[PDB]
């Protein structure tokens, strides 16, 4: 799952 | 309009700069001092989202196997999906451009260069017609250089 994985790293950021 | 116009500039500077790794020594268009500065801050902070996240985003490119104008179609459809939970921020807008460009890596390495064009154009498309109405509010590109700036 890519679309989890970027937002993860989006709302750390 | 001009914010697309502006986006896509932006984008495509960022994507065709990582790939090869030249600037390019051409001026910018209206509002330049903004688009230098989103400049600025995609390469420093892009730069800690590809370092932090190198393996994930290595094996994102593998699954997606991108290797054709067509496959940054699905990648297109997996960056409208990120926003579907309903939330939109900075960090997710950096993220997304910061995949593109590690994208835009791989498509030079294996002779693709060309479609870093519509892969920018898929990126930019997610931000000023998906989340047009965020982007806005937010002050653009000017709230995005605000968002990450450097403190003294
Ligand atoms: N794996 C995923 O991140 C992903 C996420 C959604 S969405 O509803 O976040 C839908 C499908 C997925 O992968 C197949
Ligand atoms: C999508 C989860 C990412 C995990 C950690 C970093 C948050 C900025």
């Amino acid at each position: 799952a890519i679309a989890e994985q970027l937002r993860a790293i989006g709302d750390a950021f | 309009d001009e914010l697309y116009r502006q986006s896509l500039e932006i984008i495509s500077r960022y994507l065709r700069e990582q790939a090869t790794g030249a600037k390019d020594t051409k001026p910018m268009g209206r509002s330049g001092a903004t688009s230098r500065k989103a400049l600025e801050t995609l390469r420093r902070v892009g730069d800690g989202v590809q370092r932090n996240h190198e393996t994930a985003f290595q094996g994102m490119l593998r699954k997606l196997d991108i290797k054709n104008e067509d496959d940054v179609k699905s990648l297109s459809r997996v960056m409208i999906h990120v926003f579907s939970d309903g939330v939109t921020n900075w960090g997710r807008i950096v993220t997304l451009i910061s995949f593109g460009a590690f994208v835009a890596k791989h498509l030079k390495t294996i002779n693709q260069e060309s479609c870093i064009e519509p892969l920018a154009e898929s990126i930019t498309d997610v931000l000023v017609r998906t989340k047009r109405d965020w982007l806005v509010k937010q002050r653009g590109w000017d709230g995005f250089v605000e968002f990450f700036h450097v403190e003294d």
